[PDB]
């Protein structure tokens, strides 16, 4: 009951989709560090503002991890002072972010053969997200001056694109789970020290 | 309505700027994704530019540094601004909004780029030589810049058997092409071969004799 | 790294009525909401037929259809038309630019093999005065487009200073003619007897030469 539930947000059966990324709330735990990097089995584990190693020895009041699945060549979207379309309209980092980015492949778990329609992400959208906005909405885009009033058609599209992850896509097509790790200042959330 | 008009292409020397107008009806420019598609004379789709409803822009590899695309929200338009132009900028321009795929795109504007200076053809006779019964002679329009000439035969009186040939550049930085016509050889000795060439950009009327 | 589209054939023979397939194919498997394809007529702006791979257009005929997945796609127009003679390219959306097309497939009208005629036309008198020569080989009114033209100066192969090019297929034959030239200075076209080119063509069992001497009447 002391050690953070890191286990619950990586070790997870299924992900959400970028657009509706999950957050989980952790305080008042230790963080290994060791465990979670030293196991390292992740495609990318990038910490900007704050050493990889030598990290958990410093205490936080909570820590922040978000998990979602984006495509491969996605991944490098998650970091400050990124854009696209993930960046743009599913996830953004702040441009000061202080944390880590961890990610890695996921095809033998979210590619269904004939695709799988579950792992969205926003297409559209008349802006850019604010850094951690998320945007869960799915009201038809109005491409043009005429109300779409819920129907597709004609400059109406609904906002939101499925991946369809087949097992047989390139690398940087095939499904990539994520974990971002925001560190936020009582301190309680500590390190091994 | 639903259309997109552009302008703004025309002649430059390579190192010169143009700035492309695309200007959109049907929709509105700052909620789709634009994009700038390029094709060069004879060749296929380039996709050169692209803009995102939320801001971000990216550009080909080739025209980095150089193309900048932008949209006035008032106006409704795209604008492609282009400097440094490289003489391998010149193309037909497109822009095009992409829903699913390119939907709508427009009329296209002619972008060239070349340091040559305007300049009407010479019109030389490709007489009838030994060459069935069955004779060729043509009109040789060479050394002419910008395009295009229009070539006809015997002021349009004669059109069977007449092949005008697309222009050819040469290493020259000037254009050169054929206009044949295949007549009966008994028809040598008794009608006259007369070809005509415009050549409106340098505002050249041309006709020549053509006799074996 | 990139993805390259590649599209099979480049040209395309068919009759109206006929069934035509038109292949790309990526240099990596992609999902399938990624291509479109877009037909274009000479002197004119693609119009988007296809899109998802095989959602079709808004008002485009049904006769066309695309299928495809992973690394292989297909337009294929089920009872060809005279009006759907044209250029068809396809395209990957990356929804991470660039995006990038197909070098294009011309979907040309089947006819019977024809063979070219053949004609030779020396430098003007008056091109002459102005220093320069420029002989010009004819083709005229072949199928089908593949043909090749030699250029032989005293029986050397030339290469490098010819230029040819090609009418489309013409609207009441449906043949193609094509025009070369051979461009030199007057001082080494002088330098020179014997001018010819060498026509090699389907319609021809042999290569066809049309020669000339230099100075000759
Ligand atoms: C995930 O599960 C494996 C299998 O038991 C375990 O070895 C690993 O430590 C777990 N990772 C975390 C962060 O709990």
């Amino acid at each position: 009951t002391n050690l953070c539930p890191f286990g619950e947000v990586f070790n997870a059966t299924r992900f959400a989709s970028v657009y509706a990324w999950n957050r989980k709330r952790i305080s008042n735990c230790v963080a290994d560090y060791s465990v979670l990097y030293n196991s390292a089995s992740f495609s990318t584990f990038k910490c900007y503002g704050v050493s990889p190693t030598k990290l958990n020895d410093l205490c936080f009041t909570n820590v922040y991890a978000d998990s979602f699945v984006i495509r491969g060549d996605e991944v490098r979207q998650i970091a400050p002072g990124q854009t696209g379309n993930i960046a743009d309209y599913n996830y953004k980092l702040p441009d000061d972010f202080t944390g880590c980015v961890i990610a890695w492949n996921s095809n033998n778990l979210d590619s269904k053969v004939g695709g799988n329609y579950n792992y969205l992400y926003r297409l559209f959208r008349k802006s850019n997200l604010k850094p951690f906005e998320r945007d869960i909405s799915t009201e038809i885009y109005q491409a043009g001056s005429t109300p779409c009033n819920g129907v597709k058609g004609f400059n109406c599209y609904f906002p939101l694109q499925s991946y369809g992850f087949q097992p047989t896509y390139g690398v940087g097509y095939q499904p990539y789970r994520v974990v971002v790790l925001s560190f936020e200042l009582p301190a309680t959330v500590c390190g091994p020290k | 309505e639903v259309q997109l008009v552009e302008s703004g292409g025309g002649l430059v020397q390579p190192g010169g700027s143009l700035r492309l107008s695309c200007a959109a009806s049907g929709f509105i420019v700052g909620w789709n994704y634009m994009s700038w598609v390029r094709q060069a004379p004879g060749k296929g789709l380039e996709w050169v530019s692209v803009i995102y409803p939320g801001g971000s822009t990216y550009y080909a590899d080739s025209v980095k540094g150089r193309f900048t695309i932008s949209r006035h929200n008032s106006k409704n338009t795209l604008y492609l601004q282009m400097n440094s132009l490289r003489a391998e900028d010149t193309a037909v321009y497109y822009c095009a909004r992409e829903a699913y795929g390119m939907d709508v795109w427009g009329q296209g504007t002619t972008v060239t780029v070349s340091s040559a200076s305007t300049k009407g053809p010479s019109v030389f006779p490709l007489a009838p030589s030994s060459k069935g019964g069955t004779a060729a002679l043509g009109c040789l329009v060479k050394d002419y810049f910008p395009e295009p000439v229009t070539v006809s035969w015997n002021s349009g009186a004669l059109t069977s058997g007449v092949h005008t040939f697309p222009a050819v550049l040469q290493s020259s930085g000037l254009y050169s092409l054929s206009s044949v016509v295949t007549v009966p050889s008994s028809s040598l000795g008794t009608q006259t071969y007369i070809c005509n060439v415009n050549h409106k950009p340098s505002n050249t009327k041309v006709d020549k004799r053509v006799e074996p | 790294d990139d993805i390259v589209m590649t599209q099979s054939p480049s040209f395309l023979s068919a009759s109206v009525g006929d069934r035509v397939t038109i292949t790309c194919r990526a240099s990596q498997g992609i999902p399938s909401s990624y291509l479109a394809w877009y037909q274009q007529k000479p002197g004119k702006a693609p119009k988007l037929l296809i899109y998802a791979a095989s959602t079709l257009q808004s008002g485009v005929p049904s006769r066309f259809s695309g299928s495809g997945s992973g690394t292989e796609f297909t337009l294929t127009i089920s009872s060809l038309q005279p009006e759907d003679f044209a250029t068809y390219y396809c395209q990957q959306l990356n929804s991470y630019p660039p995006y990038t097309f197909g070098q294009g497939t011309k979907l040309e009208i089947k006819r019977t093999v024809a063979a070219p005629s053949v004609f030779i036309f020396p430098p003007s008198d008056e091109q002459l005065k102005s220093g320069t020569a420029s002989v010009v080989c004819l083709l005229n009114n072949f199928y089908p487009r593949e043909a090749k033209v030699q250029w032989k100066v005293d029986n050397a192969l030339q290469s490098g200073n010819s230029q040819e090019s090609v009418t489309e297929q013409d609207s009441k034959d449906s043949t193609y003619s094509l025009s070369s030239t051979l461009t030199l200075s007057k001082a080494d076209y002088e330098k020179h007897k014997v001018y010819a080119c060498e026509v090699t063509h389907q319609g021809l069992s042999s290569p066809v030469t049309k020669s000339f001497n230099r100075g000759e009447c």
